[PDB]
């Protein structure tokens, strides 16, 4: 388990791209260019988030957590853990 | 399947 945290002041996607499988989890399913996270280096496509901001992303609706990740402002805090590069 | 970029 690894702790990750990046203070987000402007309104903006973070840099990554994450689902929710079968199994309900977010994970970076790729990771996009030019954002903070492939720029600054933070997360790796593939890697597993089991808390986002202290919440658990499951099979149902994101847009809670894409919403509050939109809102948020300040240092995020995400639980992340190395798939294996 | 489907993905969010946040």
């Amino acid at each position: 388990v690894r702790l990750i945290q990046f203070e987000k002041v402007t309104e903006e996607p973070m840099g990554i791209c994450l689902k929710l499988n079968e199994k309900q989890s977010c994970t970076v399913a790729r990771i996009l260019h030019g954002g903070m996270i492939h720029r600054q280096g933070s997360l790796h496509v593939g890697d597993e988030i089991l808390e986002i901001n202290g919440t658990n992303v499951t099979n149902h609706s994101v847009d809670q957590l894409q919403k509050a990740m939109k809102e948020t402002k300040g240092m995020i805090s995400l639980k992340v853990i190395p798939n294996q590069q | 399947r489907k993905e969010y970029c946040i």
